């Protein structure tokens, strides 16, 4: 049935579900089964974050957020309906980190095994570590992974406060995976004083090309963008892609962990979203740092949640997979 | 009948002076400060009749039409007009843009508020016509500030009856379509201003239009009645591609072309969110600030009979940015309107 | 040692102060001895306020929203860390605003006595009189001054109200100091209609050669802006710079007094800042109308910080200012 295309025609209260997805289990042989594209996890988890509180209650604002819109998006001609299921949330214990990390581990490494594209929702950005580190065995030491993630902040300590797995450590340790060679290593929108010289140097050290705020705006953004997504998609067999909004300006997006003035409009990165899309695919699929409380008529949120169903759509246009055009509400 | 008093405070201190309203404030701060018993523009009041309005001599009238109870999503567009009127005081009646005084050049007046009957949509609908219908009759143009998006089908409708055997044109701003045939069966909710706009007599497919759309919360029926009826939809993806002074110059030629009046609606979700979080069902991927008063201008300079805006909901934005938005949406308007009509010879 | 520049190591009561400063008095001696090249001084000052209240509290959180930045800058290469000190607020009287002016004057003369550079925090808007004219009496008939405020309000009432000095009259009152020259004052931002007809015709009277919004837009803004740069630092001894933030697009700016849709967003804003710092100096830096009750997230101020603190990087990378590029973290 198609009803859900349509204005209701009118004439079993349900559950808080990424876009209103069916619920099906954390388990390989039950998402092989259930016929849908993506997984959604929730990982609230808080741990990493040097911050300001609050992105432990993300998932469920997100979700929320997504239960608003049709799964028609008319500017792609595409339904969403059932291209994802939401498997709930990884438990997390407390004060208990090297057992939080190996619980989100097992959580990737089982949403891989399925084929599904898992869309983990954080919680801290030192979450996209180990779920970067899942897709490196995953596709193991013979083949070849790309990367990229949009944020104001590079994340290259190599040490933070004398650990080594803190958000803002976690571009350090993604940079050391095996498989995953710094040219095909993205990273777009490093801007102001959240960047320590370290992360700098190191960068430089490794041979990091981010592309920061100022080179993207000097470049008229898309050039520099594309050949950024060249360079991730070109000759890898997986990518991850992740995104903290604080790559969007403060005004776009306040309802993140750090805000930071000088960033992406939302046409910028709806554009980019679509760029990204003509590569027709991608692996594992981020957002971290989302944080309500601090949230206006949840502007963030809400931003997340058109630039991962636009993602959703684009890829799902460019892949051919439309909607009957001629299919009509009196049928 | 049309008077004022400059700065609003009468008693020992009022001011007199024709042109005071224009100037610094000579006796007192006005109501830069303190709202008082502020109208509209600081506007005379004047009763939505015939009569009155053609006496005053009013060529633009006011009318607040709060009615939120015509909708599909959440109420709150009732508590709008409130913020505009408070949003005015902290602006003057001058226009340095335009170099005109907007208050005596349209000699505007507030009509207060339409009335409503909680519950009640279709009577409440047929209040907001027959209240339209009385600026119409008194010979003013129409700036009727929401209150939902059910707006659109009584306001166009009483332009609809007025133009009579002539033609009406039908501009709808918006991330929506709002083109539900129905929604649950009902014909005149917030999201069939469209379709209802198409089924008045004189309002033809080909003088109608639609810009500012994006984004998943439209429908597939929504598109599939302008793909149908052969009518424009400018989406925001274009108007940002091809440029908003190209798109709108080209529809507003197009809702205008060998027709007597226009209907003009503007979802203030049009605008982005970052403008304008005070909103029913507010939405990424939109106008800028500056782009909004771009609109402004232009739709000024081709000029409606009608212009509604709909939607402003002041309790989801503990900022003045909402209102003061909707203050120039208006002001920008009235000031283009009237160097456009100055340079005729008018 | 240089640990604020780099990711930190880990293992009594404070002030709130600019950017965790050092707090130094009032004091000419003891400011040329501290080793800061700016003194921030803070005037919650509201009695000129002709609109909404809440000014008074922008000083306060002005500072809270800088302690969270890092020092470094690594767009600039530049650490701003002993760059500023922070003199607390001028000592006023509530009801007395010709003796609240006296103090704003003599605690401004004062830095300037010093050689260091006052920034001076609001308050409304009027406190930009009294800071201006200290800078016409410390640099004497002899001298050349050039005055450049962004804001969209002329504030070019001759009188308000019968009175003088309140905010609206602040332009009226400044262009009237002797050494400044109108042909080097630069007023850039002016729209919406709080912008009477007597402040437009005082203006054309006085040859006030404002750059409005739509001027600037007409131009795309950086045209214009270099123009009106070159008029007020070309043949001048001394500059003051000051900054209404409702100059910025409602969006990035809810928080201040006085918001205005239609403006300056942060990235060109940013832009602007890098084109004055090119000329190498500053006498003076006033942000008055800040008005935290109407802030969304804390977006304005937050973006006002952003500003202030971009123009200190962007002076300082031009005087060649920069850190050692050898210095690394383990030493
Ligand atoms: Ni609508
Ligand atoms: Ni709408």
């Amino acid at each position: 049935s198609y009803a859900h295309l349509f204005s209701p025609l009118g004439g079993a209260p349900g559950l808080i579900t990424f876009l209103r997805s069916a619920h099906v289990p954390l388990n390989a042989e039950a998402l092989k089964a259930c016929g849908a594209k993506y997984a959604f996890v929730g990982v609230p988890f808080d741990e990493g974050n040097i911050g300001k509180p609050g992105s432990e209650d993300a998932p469920r604002e997100f979700r929320l957020i997504t239960q608003e819109y049709f799964s028609y998006w008319f500017e792609y001609n595409v339904d969403l309906h059932g291209k994802a299921v939401d498997c709930g949330d990884v438990s997390m214990p407390k004060v208990s980190p090297e057992v939080a990390h190996e619980r989100i581990y097992r959580a990737v490494r089982e949403v891989l095994k399925s084929g599904l594209i898992p869309i983990i929702c954080g919680g801290d950005r030192s979450i996209s570590i180990t779920a970067a580190r899942a897709l490196s065995d995953h596709i193991g030491p013979q083949k070849k992974m790309g990367y990229m993630h949009f944020g104001a902040q590079l994340d290259m300590a190599d040490s933070w406060a004398g650990e080594r797995n803190l958000a803002p450590c976690a571009m350090a340790r993604i940079t050391e995976l095996p498989n995953l060679d710094i040219r095909n290593v993205a990273h777009l929108g490093a801007r102001n004083a959240m960047n320590p010289k370290d992360h700098i140097d190191l960068s430089k050290e490794r041979g990091l090309q981010y592309d920061s705020m100022f080179d993207l705006f000097d470049a008229g953004i898309y050039p520099l963008v594309e050949r950024s997504i060249d360079r991730v998609w070109s000759g890898t067999d997986a990518q991850y892609l992740g995104f903290n909004f604080n790559v969007m300006d403060s005004s776009t997006a306040p309802g993140v962990t750090s805000t930071e003035p000088g960033g992406l409009e939302s046409r910028e990165m709806m554009r980019i979203v679509d760029m990204i899309a003509k590569r027709g695919g991608v692996s594992v699929i981020d957002l971290t740092e989302l944080c309500p409380i601090f949230d206006i008529s949840g502007t963030a949120a809400r931003l997340a949640a058109c630039v991962i169903m636009r993602l959703m759509a684009s890829l799902a246009a460019q892949d051919g997979d439309v909607i009957d055009d001629k299919l009509r509400r009196t049928d | 009948k049309w008077q004022f008093t400059p700065h609003q405070h009468r008693g020992p201190a009022e001011q007199f002076g024709e042109n005071d309203h224009i100037y610094s404030p000579k006796l007192h701060n006005g109501s830069f400060k303190s709202r008082g018993l502020a109208t509209f523009m600081g506007a005379p009041y004047c009763p939505p009749d015939r009569h009155k309005i053609r006496e005053m001599g009013a060529k633009i009238c006011f009318l607040a039409v709060p009615w939120d109870q015509g909708q599909i999503v959440r109420a709150g567009a009732s508590q709008g007009a409130a913020a505009l009127r408070d949003a005015t005081t902290q602006y003057f009646p001058y226009m340095f843009e335009y170099d005109v005084d907007l208050l005596s050049f349209f000699r505007v007046v507030d009509c207060g508020d339409v009335p409503t009957v909680p519950g009640n949509n279709i009577k409440s609908q047929e209040y907001t016509a027959d209240y339209v219908t009385e600026c119409l009759e008194g010979g003013a143009k129409v700036i009727l500030f929401g209150g939902d998006h059910s707006l659109p089908i009584p306001g166009a409708k009483a332009l609809s009856r007025f133009t009579g055997s002539g033609k009406m044109g039908y501009l709808h701003v918006d991330c929506h379509l709002d083109a539900a045939p129905d929604w649950a069966g009902n014909l005149i909710t917030n999201c069939s201003g469209a379709p209802r706009a198409l089924d008045l007599p004189n309002c033809n497919a080909r003088n109608m239009a639609h810009m500012g759309s994006r984004n998943g919360l439209n429908p597939k029926d929504w598109w599939d009645f302008y793909v149908d009826n052969e009518i424009r939809v400018v989406t925001m993806s274009e108007m940002i591609e091809r440029g908003l002074e190209v798109c709108a110059n080209e529809i507003f030629e197009r809702v205008k072309k060998d027709t007597d009046s226009l209907y003009f609606t503007w979802d203030t979700d049009s605008i982005d969110i970052s403008c304008m979080p005070g909103n029913s069902a507010p939405e990424c991927y939109g106008l800028k600030g500056r782009e909004v008063i771009q609109l402004a201008r232009i739709a000024g300079r081709h000029g409606c009979d009608i212009l509604d805006i709909v939607e402003f909901c002041p309790y989801f934005d503990p900022s003045q940015i909402g209102a003061k938005m909707t203050v120039n949406m208006i002001y920008h308007y009235l000031g283009s309107r009237a160097q456009t009509l100055r340079q005729q010879g008018k």
